[PDB]
């Protein structure tokens, strides 16, 4: 394998997706390079089920990065085993999921003085989301079920944007695609 | 997006070149170049802020909506220049460029 | 330790098709795009199109749609562009830059820059 993960496209992105309609980016057959994830104002790296010193080291049949913008008081959310309306209505991970959870303060890019209205969120579903299933209808609950987030810099940190990545790492029995240097 | 520059023409002092969109250009997506005589042009200002690597402290940009500018707290004699403004939030384009004299 | 090398000048007659060749070194050739800009005397700088190392998406100028075609090769890791039907108006000096405004794995827009540029290729016609 000769090319590189393209870590820098999904990290330093001018974009990111609104949580009730996360993205994800597949990443394949490529050398996985995380020194710069380590060397980064990325505050949050929480690594389950796997050491983040360690990754350099493996190989995995797939890596799958998926993005989105929350508050940072929802951050919390974004882990195995929690519950909340992010946790239950907008990105659910599994209670053995394996992979990391890397996120940042955005508040300078996606916060605006009029309010960032574009970014969005399920508050009503009629039942809990399974480990990463994604629900963008807009059917009305029996309530439109989305509303927006509204981010200002006047905001105290709890409230300020942050863009989170996850990188969830899938071992089969199968040839490698990605290994680290 | 049209971007307009101004003035069209401007040691030691302080130097503020604008740049003006005829539409609202995220702060992820503009950028501020400089062009030496003779020379190709290079990278100063990305994400309407940051500097690029080997750019001197002297170089600043910031900016938001529709009116971004670039500024050089001091003049040295290898910063006259001619400077472009970029974005691209729609396609890419470049400004009409501001010469420093 | 990044370069652009771009091949010499040019002269062509109104009509003909110019190719201008911009080798690259100093860095992984698959992780970046390659992008063109032109800049005729006395005027400033024009896009003309942008190329994905990877993949081979490119993305072009309106003004140069239906004239500029971009290549790149892996192998030698080196760009390529070739302007057809060139006119008087053609002449200017065509630069290279190293394209961190767009991924070339996702097609999806970066916080950038073009950084670092080659010497440019002066074409004339005449
Ligand atoms: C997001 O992008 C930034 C900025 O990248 C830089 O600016 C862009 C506009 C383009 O011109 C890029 O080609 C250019 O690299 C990344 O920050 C950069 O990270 C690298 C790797 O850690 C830094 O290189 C190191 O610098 C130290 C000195 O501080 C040396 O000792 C090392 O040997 C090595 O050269 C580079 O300096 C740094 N750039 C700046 C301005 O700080 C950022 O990493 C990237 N984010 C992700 C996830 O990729």
């Amino acid at each position: 394998i000769t090319n590189l993960c393209p870590f820098d496209e999904v990290f330093n992105a001018t974009r990111f997706a609104s949580v009730y309609a996360w993205n994800r980016k597949r990443i394949s057959n490529c050398v996985a390079d995380y020194s710069v994830l380590y060397n980064l104002p990325f505050f949050t790296f929480k690594c389950y089920g796997v050491s983040p010193t360690k990754l350099n080291d493996l190989c995995f049949t797939n890596v799958y990065a998926d993005s989105f913008v929350i508050r940072g008081d929802e951050v919390r959310q974004i882990a195995p085993g929690q519950t909340g309306n992010i946790a239950d209505y907008n990105y659910k991970l599994p209670d053995d999921f394996t992979g990391c959870v890397i996120a940042w303060n955005s508040n300078k890019l996606d916060s605006k003085v009029s309010g960032n209205y574009n970014y969005l969120y399920r508050l009503f579903r009629k039942s809990n989301l399974k480990p990463f299933e994604r629900d963008i209808s807009t059917e009305i609950y029996q309530y439109f079920p989305l509303r927006s987030y509204s981010f200002r810099p006047t905001y105290g940190v709890g409230h300020q944007p942050y863009r989170v990545v996850v990188l969830s790492f899938e071992l089969l029995h199968a040839p490698a695609t990605v290994c680290g240097p | 997006i049209v971007l307009t520059q101004s003035p069209g023409t401007l040691p030691g002092e302080r130097a503020t070149l604008s740049c003006r969109a005829s539409q609202t250009v995220s702060s992820t997506s503009l950028a501020w170049y400089q062009q030496k005589p003779g020379q190709a042009p290079r990278l100063l200002i990305y994400g309407a802020s940051s500097r690029a690597t080997g750019i001197p402290d002297r170089f600043s940009g910031s900016g938001s909506g529709t009116d971004f500018t670039l500024t050089i707290s001091r003049l040295e004699p290898e910063d006259f220049a001619v400077y472009y403004c970029q974005q691209h939030d729609t396609s890419l384009t470049f400004g009409g460029g501001t010469k420093v004299e | 330790q990044v370069q652009l090398v771009q091949s010499g000048a040019e002269v062509k007659k109104p009509g003909a098709s110019v190719k201008v060749s911009c080798k690259a070194s100093g860095y992984p050739f698959t992780s970046y795009g390659i992008s063109w800009v032109r800049q005729a005397p006395g005027q400033g700088l024009e896009w003309m199109g942008w190329i994905s190392t990877y993949n081979g998406n490119t993305n072009y100028a309106q003004k140069f749609q239906g004239r500029v075609t971009m290549t790149t090769d892996t192998s030698t890791t080196t760009g390529y562009m070739e302007l057809r039907r060139l006119r008087s108006d053609d002449t200017a000096v065509y630069y290279c830059a190293r394209d961190y405004t767009r991924g070339a794995w996702f097609g999806e827009s970066l916080i950038g820059g073009f950084d670092n540029w080659g010497q440019g290729t002066l074409v004339t016609v005449s």
